[PDB]
RNA sequence: AGGAGUGGAGCCUGCGGCUUAAUUUGACUCAACACGGGAAACCUCACCCGGCCCGGACACGGACAGGAUUGACAGAUUGAUA
RNA sequence: AGCGUGUGCCUACCCUACGCCGGCAGGCGCGGGUAACCCGUUGAACCCCAUUCGUGAUGGGGAUCGGGGAUUGCAAUUAUUCCCCAUGAACGAGGAAUUCCCAGUAAGUGCGGGUCAUAAGCUUGCGUUGAUUAAGUCCCUGCCCUUUGUACACACCGCCCGU
C-alpha cells in the first residue's frame, strides 16, 4: 500500500523542498550563508539579519 | 491560452459501490447443521500471521496483500 | 478530515498534558523537527490539530512559518462537555510561578 | 559576506539591483594562563556583538 | 609495437575489430560519415545528415547559419 | 545469401557468457549504459517482447504493442524481434539490426516537424 | 553541532530578525520598542523595550511566563 | 570632417506573428520582450492526446454495525507494478 | 592573479588532496577542511614559445559530423557529461536602421557567486591583456536656470476649419 509507492526513485534536487521561512514562498530563494528566505522577505530583513548598503 | 477542454471522454462517471452482502452465505458455509463444522479454507502454515488468519479464494493467488502468498511446488 | 477516533482521543489526550504549544505547518513530509517519535502518524496528529484550531471556535494567527496559541475557556468548556473530565484535575503547568 | 538582489518584487522596470554587504572581524589573542583566570576576565558585562570563544590548545 | 592507438581516424568501426588500410582521394570524405547502416534502420539520423543539418543539434535560426554558404 | 556480422564477432556463444569482456569489442553509446547498473522496472518490455515471441507463428510480424519505455539493452540475441513504442499520437516501428551496442531506443523519432510556413500581413511586413 | 562563522552570524542574525517580528506581532498594543539580545556565559538574556511594562507582565507575571515559554519550545534552546 | 566594439564568421533563450496535445499567465516605446531573480520533463505547465484520492462554523433536503480509501504482474489500460 | 564559496532546527544534497590505467576529471579504498590552518603559494588555463606564414588560401584562426575510457543525471534525443585523424566553410572592416562607450573606458579573456544535482548560452562580481579616438558642440534626441506667443489646461497624441 504506503510503501508500495512511497520513496521509490530519489528526488535528489527537489525545488520543492525548499520554502521561505518567513512567508514559504517557492520563488526568489536565498540559499546562500543559510539565509533560506525569498528575495523580498530579504530585503524587508536584511537590516535586521546584518547585511547593510554600503556600496 | 485557451481550456484545458477536458471533456471528450467520461462525461460522467458513477461511485463504484461494492454489493457486499450482510449474510454469511457466499464467504463462508457449515454444510453440516452441528455444534462441530468442517472449514472450507486450507490451514494457512505460516507463522508470520496471527493464529485466525484465513485466506480468502480466487481463480489463483489468493490475495490478502499482507503477504502476496502463492502455493507452489517449488 | 479523514480522521480516526483513536487518533482523535489520542490529540485530545495531547492537548490534555499539554495546553501551551508552538508548532510548524507540516503536512506531506514523514519526520518531524519537534513533534514527531510520538509513537502516532504526524500527518494524523497535525490534521487533528487542524480541526482542533481551525473548527470554528479558537482563533489562531498564521505567520513565520509557526504557530503560538490561545487556548480559550470555550474550548475548555467544550471538551468538559464532551468528554466529562473535570477541571479539578489542574494542569501541571502552573509549576514555577 | 555579499548579497546582491534586484530591487523590486516584481520583474518590472529597470533592472536594479540592492548590493548588501556583511563583513565580518576575525581577531585572535594568545596568552599562557590557566582556566579560572580566562572566566574571570570574560565576565567583564561585555558590550554586544563581540563573540568570544576561547580553546585550550 | 603498443604504440598509444588513438591516432588513426575511424576506430572500432563494425565489419572489423582493426583499423585497416585505404588510400586514394574521393573514398575517404564520404567515410567520414558511414551512412549506409544508418539510413537502413529507418532513423532520424540519416536525413539528419543528409539534408546537410544538425546531427546533434546546432542551433540554426539566428546564429547557426553556417553550413551552404 | 550469408547473414552480416557484427564487429567481426558472433552473438549466442558471446550471449552464453559473463559480462567480464563483453565490451572488448563494442562501440559507445551504450558504452557504460551497460554498465551504470539495474534497478527495478527494467523487465517488462523483455518481457513483453517473449510474450510476443512465443505467441507468434515463425516467420509472421507480431501484434502491435504499446508501451514507452525509454530503456537500454545488453544482450543482441533478440534478432529478429522489434520494439513497439509509443510516439507522438500515431505508432512508429523500426526495422531490427544486430547493431543494439551503438544506438538507442529513442534515437529513431522525428519530433521535429518542419515549419508550417504562414502568409503574415496587416502589419510589419517591411 | 558546529556551522561556519559566517553560518553563525547570519543565523544570530536571522534569530534576531525572528524574535523581534514575533514580540512585534505579538504585544504591538503594549507599547513594544523593541528587543536587545545580550550575550552572557552559556547564556543568552533578553532585554524588552516598552512604553507600558505592567501590561506586558500582566498580573502575577502571567503573559511574560507564557511568551518565555512559546520562546523556550520554539528557538531550540535547553530546558 | 572623431572613432572603437556593432545584429551579419564560430556555446539559445524571452514572447508575439504563427496546423490539431506547439507557440502556453503578469509586463502595449524609452518606463514589456534570459524581465517576474522565471535555467518549461516532473513537485512550480493553465496552450496540454489523459485522472484520482474531493468541502462546507450554516442555511434545507436523501438516513446507520456498511452508504468505499492512494492500494494485482499474466485477456488489458491509451505510455505508466495506477 | 582574484573576488569569493565550501559538510543537520529544517536535512536525505559540501569543497576537495593517490592508485586501477588507455594519455590526465575519473565507476571503488583513501585523508584534510565549519576554514588566512584543507582545497590552495586556487590540480586536464598566460600569452608566450628551436612545430611558422617571404607575401598571403599555407603550417594561420574551424561548416557539420565518426572512434578511446564516458565524472555516473531513470529520461537528456522530447536542455548533463574530454582532446586527438588536419574532412576544407563569402576563409583577411558588413541592406535600410541603429546600441554601448572617454583609462586601467572599450574590446579580448578566463574565473567565482546566484539559480543548482560540481546543472549557464543568463545575470552578479573578479582579476588578466589592454586600448584607436575626443577634453568639443547644441546639428539630431532630449534636459535645465530666462524672455516671449498661445484660441492649449484630458495641457500639441492639444485645439480646430471646411460641400
Amino acid at each position: 500500500g504506503h510503501q508500495q509507492l512511497y520513496w521509490s526513485h530519489p528526488r535528489k534536487f527537489g525545488q520543492g523542498s525548499r520554502s521561505c521561512r518567513v512567508c514559504s514562498n517557492r520563488h526568489g530563494l536565498i540559499r546562500k550563508y543559510g539565509l533560506n528566505m525569498c528575495r523580498q522577505c530579504f530585503r524587508q530583513y536584511a537590516k535586521d539579519i546584518g547585511f547593510i548598503k554600503l556600496d | 491560452k485557451k481550456r484545458k477542454k477536458k471533456s471528450y471522454t467520461t462525461p460522467k462517471k458513477n461511485k463504484h459501490k461494492r454489493k457486499k452482502v450482510k449474510l454469511a452465505v457466499l464467504k463462508y458455509y457449515k454444510v453440516d447443521e452441528n455444534g462441530k463444522i468442517s472449514r472450507l479454507r486450507r490451514e494457512c502454515p505460516s507463522d508470520e500471521c496471527g493464529a485466525g488468519v484465513f485466506m480468502a479464494s480466487h481463480f489463483d493467488r489468493h490475495y490478502c496483500g499482507k503477504c502476496c502468498l502463492t502455493y507452489c511446488f517449488n | 478530515m479523514l480522521m480516526p477516533k483513536k487518533n482523535r482521543i489520542a490529540i485530545y489526550e495531547l492537548l490534555f498534558k499539554e495546553g501551551v504549544m508552538v508548532a510548524k505547518k507540516d503536512v506531506h513530509m514523514p519526520k518531524h523537527p519537534e513533534l514527531a517519535d510520538k509513537n502516532v502518524p504526524n500527518l494524523h496528529v497535525m490534521k487533528a490539530m487542524q480541526s482542533l484550531k481551525s473548527r470554528g471556535y479558537v482563533k489562531e494567527q498564521f505567520a513565520w512559518r509557526h504557530f503560538y496559541w490561545y487556548l480559550t475557556n470555550e474550548g475548555i468548556q467544550y471538551l468538559r462537555d464532551y468528554l466529562h473530565l473535570p477541571p479539578e484535575i489542574v494542569p501541571a503547568t502552573l509549576r514555577r510561578s | 559576506l555579499r548579497i546582491t538582489t534586484r530591487k523590486t518584487p516584481c520583474g518590472e522596470g529597470s533592472k536594479t539591483w540592492d548590493r548588501f554587504q556583511m563583513r565580518i572581524h576575525k581577531r585572535l589573542i594568545d596568552l599562557h594562563s590557566p582556566s579560572e583566570i580566562v572566566k574571570q576576565i570574560t565576565s567583564i558585562s561585555i558590550e554586544p556583538g563581540v563573540e568570544v570563544e576561547v580553546t585550550i590548545a | 609495437y603498443k604504440i598509444p592507438d588513438w591516432f588513426l581516424n575511424r576506430q572500432k568501426d563494425v565489419k572489423d575489430g582493426k583499423y585497416s588500410q585505404v588510400l586514394a582521394n574521393g573514398l575517404d570524405n564520404k567515410l567520414r560519415e558511414d551512412l549506409e547502416r544508418l539510413k537502413k534502420i529507418r532513423a532520424h539520423r540519416g536525413l539528419r545528415h543528409f539534408w546537410g543539418l544538425r546531427v546533434r543539434g546546432q542551433h540554426t535560426k539566428t546564429t547557426g547559419r553556417r553550413g551552404r554558404t | 545469401f550469408r547473414k552480416f556480422t557484427y564487429r567481426g564477432v558472433d552473438l549466442d556463444q558471446l550471449l552464453d557468457m559473463s559480462y567480464e569482456q563483453l565490451m572488448q569489442l563494442y562501440s559507445a553509446r551504450q558504452r557504460r549504459r551497460l554498465n551504470r547498473g539495474l534497478r527495478r522496472k527494467q523487465h517488462s518490455l523483455l518481457k513483453r517482447l517473449r510474450k510476443a515471441k512465443k505467441e507468434a507463428p515463425p516467420m509472421e510480424k507480431p501484434e502491435v504493442v504499446k508501451t514507452h519505455l525509454r530503456d537500454m539493452i545488453i544482450l543482441p540475441e533478440m534478432v529478429g524481434s522489434m520494439v513497439g513504442v509509443y510516439n507522438g499520437k500515431t505508432f512508429n516501428q523500426v526495422e531490427i539490426k544486430p547493431e543494439m551496442i551503438g544506438h538507442y531506443l529513442g534515437e529513431f523519432s522525428i519530433t521535429y516537424k518542419p515549419v508550417k510556413h504562414g502568409r503574415p500581413g496587416i502589419g510589419a511586413t517591411h | 553541532v558546529q556551522i561556519s562563522k559566517k553560518r553563525k552570524f547570519v543565523a544570530d542574525g536571522i534569530f534576531k530578525a525572528e524574535l523581534n517580528e514575533f514580540l512585534t506581532r505579538e504585544l504591538a498594543e503594549d507599547g513594544y520598542s523593541g528587543v536587545e539580545v545580550r550575550v552572557t556565559p552559556t547564556r543568552t538574556e533578553i532585554i524588552i523595550l516598552a512604553t507600558r511594562t505592567q501590561n506586558v507582565l500582566g498580573e502575577k507575571g502571567r503573559r511574560i511566563r507564557e511568551l518565555t515559554a512559546v520562546v523556550q519550545k520554539r528557538f531550540g534552546f535547553p530546558e
